């Protein structure tokens, strides 16, 4: 899209209507006449544009009005409200911009942010920019969280997020103009190679892929049009629905052969019955010829009855000689029909074990996308965020994705090696109790008006608790935590001195020998300038290979690679790294997924802040003190970096509105 | 609104597979064991049909008789009047067959004949006899 209307789309907003959020800040406009709305709407859209086409500098409210054109630059406060709203919720002036208006000498309110993952860093940066005192507590010795970039010498390989999902409507686009990310497109090509190491014939690669895609669309049809979402009182998973569809597709293959061979028997017996008539007729014609000959043998001159007998038998025999011929037309006609059916026999199988093996690799990709075995995904809701996917090619960050969190950390008060252990929130405020990770006896008390928790859903899930809440989170929040799915997904980084793969290919496959091992090193990535290949471990394999040493794992890599490229071309790797995210105490997994029995509605539960009870009884109801960001709190963009970032922007808005006041509602 | 093409997903079918844990494997095996039932029965009927063909070797070709190409005639010789009365007794009212016994008379005046000599040849009486059989 183009112009002001493109700015609305590039900010994930409908250009021609007002969103529920801005209805809530501008109940006058959306409640008023259409004219004003289009004013507001245009007034918003231009402002977004101004921010967007230069997001390396603050878009100040003065520079906004200054460049509006009448009549849109006449309601001086509607502009000031619009700009204020946009600045509050980080639709403008977010990320890393050179500030025109310098920060305020003295601050307002204290926020402790748990975790300096992207969602943490994004809020901190916004909250600081609103004049609040912000400190981040971070268990690791580095920022970024699940954005984790390996760096030894000139090797640069990313153990965490690798790909930006397309700049159409993506905030990371903005970040990439403010930071030097070297973004490189991912060519959608992906050559398979099966367990032996020989490519999959383009006949197959195409038809199995096509079957996978239809098996998916099939499950979607069982879900929405047949309402197959409950089986023996339990939620149906994607995995089950896939097995159901595959079985019904095998069942049909069988039913198809049954009705076909039952067409050969229906006519083989129609033949048998015909030949019975034929054979019986031939016998009758055996007798009549003898009878005619005997009557014919009486030599003339004969009396007329003996003449009738020859004449009679003769016609009687040419009649029976007529039926036996009208029957042999019929024998010929069924003989071709029988031959015909033998010649167009239906499909012998649905999918051979050869095939089902290659289909298993399409499933490992799906299990990678969801960081979990398909038996856990909600059939109904697993893809519930498809509608919000951005437009464009997927990209990788060629200099490492760390550059982004590290950039965002500039100017922030981060306490590294500081493991929050207890969060205490009360009507009067909060204390956060952390220890030092190097030596746990060292203890820290942090006191603040509000806590922003970006603890990963796996951390929040941990039993016994890595982090204690005082008081306990309400059961509506803890239930959402149990219901949701925090998956697992691991990478092997292989660094060689010589590029020996197809350097025009970003990603190529390896078909897993078994259904169980379908996730075990099934997919390789050539994303980097240095000779680095990167191998996935997904699905049921992810949790398994965690309990297996790196040397065994880099072995199974070299084996799979050698079989596909030849033992001469594979050197030994110069540096190796094997992620283990389920074991990582500050992750306890990779990212969220919509578990069976969950829904995207849990992602909203996650994001909904906690308000403590009153200290004094009968005191007025208090302010919310505990807020939540992180990729598991944004239902429309889960399990992604732009999801994290957006959620952090969202909270810094909700928090600042609560503690600094939203003055743009009048 | 409808499944993708090639995919077969009936409402009925799913319950059958869904109803028990091993239901799919049995239902498939039923079909699997019912297919051998059908292929084993083709082999049976194919072998039975092969024999029945073994018997019809020769066709009916030793037993065919040369076609009698004969110009039709309208005059009833006393001979072929007598062929007729006999033909009527052995056939009744199959006016065609009665014509090819005679072979000089066409089909129609066999029809004619019936009324013409109806009393002189007692055709009614003759036709009663044919109805005993
Ligand atoms: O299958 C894939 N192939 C692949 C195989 C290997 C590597 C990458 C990709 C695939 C991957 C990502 C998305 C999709 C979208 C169409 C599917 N959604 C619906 C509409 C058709 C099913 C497919
Ligand atoms: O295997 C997959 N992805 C993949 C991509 C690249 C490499 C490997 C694997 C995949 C297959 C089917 C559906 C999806 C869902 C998430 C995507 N949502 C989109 C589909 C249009 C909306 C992912
Ligand atoms: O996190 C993800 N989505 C997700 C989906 C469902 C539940 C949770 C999370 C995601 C992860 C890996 C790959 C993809 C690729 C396929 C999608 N490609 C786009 C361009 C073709 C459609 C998505």
């Amino acid at each position: 899209p183009s112009g002001v209307e493109g700015a609305a789309f590039q900010s994930r907003l409908p250009h021609d209507r007002m969103t529920s959020q801005e209805a809530a800040c501008f109940p006058d406009i959306i409640s008023g006449p259409q004219q004003t709305q289009k004013v507001f709407l245009f007034i918003r859209n231009r402002t977004l544009q101004l921010w967007l086409d230069n997001p390396k500098i603050q878009l100040t409210f003065e520079a906004t009005l200054q460049q509006l054109e009448a009549p849109y630059n006449s309601d001086t406060v509607l502009v000031h409200r619009v700009h204020s709203y946009l600045e509050r919720h980080g639709l403008i002036n977010f990320g890393i911009y050179k500030r025109i208006k310098p920060l305020p000498t003295k601050k307002t309110g204290k926020v402790i942010i748990i975790g300096s993952g992207v969602s943490g860093l994004a809020a901190a940066r916004q909250l600081q920019s609103f004049g609040m005192d912000v400190t981040l507590l971070e268990a690791r010795d580095r920022v970024g969280g699940r954005v984790a970039t390996f760096r030894k010498g000139n090797y640069v390989a990313d153990l965490g997020a690798m790909v930006v999902t397309g700049l159409g409507g993506n905030p990371m686009a903005v970040v990439s103009k403010q930071v030097n990310m070297e973004l490189a497109k991912i060519k959608q090509k992906c050559p398979l190679y099966e367990a032996n190491g020989q490519a999959v014939p383009k006949e197959k690669d195409e038809m199995v892929e096509q079957e996978f895609n239809r098996l998916l669309e099939a499950t979607s049809y069982l879900s929405h049009q047949l309402d197959f979402n409950v089986l023996n009182n339990k939620p149906v998973s994607l995995g089950q629905a896939l097995e159901v569809v595959i079985q019904l597709q095998e069942k049909h293959v069988k039913d198809e052969q049954i009705e076909h061979w039952k067409k050969i028997v229906k006519t083989q017996e129609e033949l048998k019955e015909l030949l019975n008539k034929m054979v019986n007729l031939k016998e009758k014609i055996k007798e009549l010829h003898q009878q005619y000959k005997e009557a014919s043998e009486v030599k003339p001159p004969r009396d007329i009855t003996a003449e009738f007998l020859v004449k009679s038998k003769h016609r009687d025999l040419t009649a029976l000689c007529k039926e036996y011929d009208e029957l042999a037309e019929t024998q010929g006609k069924l003989e071709e029909k029988l031959q015909e059916l033998e010649a167009n026999p239906p499909s012998d199988v649905y999918l051979s074990s050869r095939d089902r093996q290659i289909l298993d690799w399409h499933f490992a990709n799906l299990e990678f996308a969801n960081a979990t075995p398909l038996s856990t995904l909600s059939l109904k809701h697993w893809d519930q965020d498809d509608d919000f996917e951005f437009t464009g090619s997927h990209l990788t960050v060629r200099n490492g994705y760390s550059c982004v969190p590290v950039a965002l950390a500039e100017g922030l008060d981060i306490k590294l090696n500081t493991a929050v252990r207890q969060v205490r929130y009360t009507a009067s405020g909060c204390e956060v109790i952390a220890v030092n990770t190097r030596s746990t006896s060292q203890t820290f008390i942090y006191k603040c008006d509000a806590v922003l928790c970006t603890l990963p859903l796996g951390v929040l899930k941990q039993q016994p608790p890595a982090v204690q809440f005082v008081p306990p989170l309400p059961e509506w929040k803890t239930s959402a935590v149990q219901r949701m799915g925090f998956g697992n997904l691991n990478k092997v980084v292989l660094c060689f001195d010589r590029v020996f793969w197809d350097p025009s290919v970003n990603l190529f496959g390896h078909v897993g020998s078994t259904t169980a091992s379908r996730g075990e090193l099934f997919l390789f990535w050539n994303l980097y300038k240095a000779p680095i290949l990167l191998a996935l471990v997904a699905g049921e394999a992810a949790g398994i290979m965690e309990n297996i040493s790196d040397d065994v794992i880099v072995g199974r890599c070299l084996a799979i690679l050698k079989g596909i490229f030849g033992s001469s071309a594979v050197p030994q790797p110069k540096e190796t790294v094997v992620s283990r995210w389920r074991a990582d105490p500050w992750a306890r997994g990779s990212y969220s997924y919509v578990a069976a029995g969950s829904s995207g509605n849990d992602y909203d539960l996650m994001a909904q802040p906690i308000t403590p009870g009153p200290s004094i009884p009968g005191a007025p109801q208090p302010i919310p003190r505990l807020f939540f960001a992180g990729e598991h709190t944004i239902r429309n963009y889960p399990a992604t970096v732009h999801g994290a970032l957006l959620s952090g922007l969202r909270e810094a808005g909700r928090i600042a509105d609560q503690f600094l006041g939203a003055m743009y509602t009048l | 609104r409808k499944p993708p093409k090639g995919m077969f997903l009936s409402q009925e079918d799913v319950e059958a597979v869904s109803a028990n844990a091993t239901a799919a494997t049995t239902v498939l095996r039923q079909l699997d064991m019912e297919l051998v039932s059908v292929k084993r029965q083709i082999q049976n009927i194919k072998q039975t049909n092969s024999a029945l063909k073994e018997k019809l070797d020769g066709g009916i070709e030793p037993y065919r008789l040369p076609e009698v190409i004969q110009k039709c005639n309208a005059r009833w010789t006393t001979e072929e009047q007598l062929l007729a009365v006999q033909a009527i007794r052995k056939y009744g009212r199959d006016f065609q067959a009665i014509s090819d016994v005679i072979g000089n008379k066409s089909v129609v005046q066999v029809k004619n004949f019936f009324v013409n000599y109806r009393r002189r040849f007692n055709i009614d009486e003759v036709l009663q006899e044919w109805e005993a059989e």
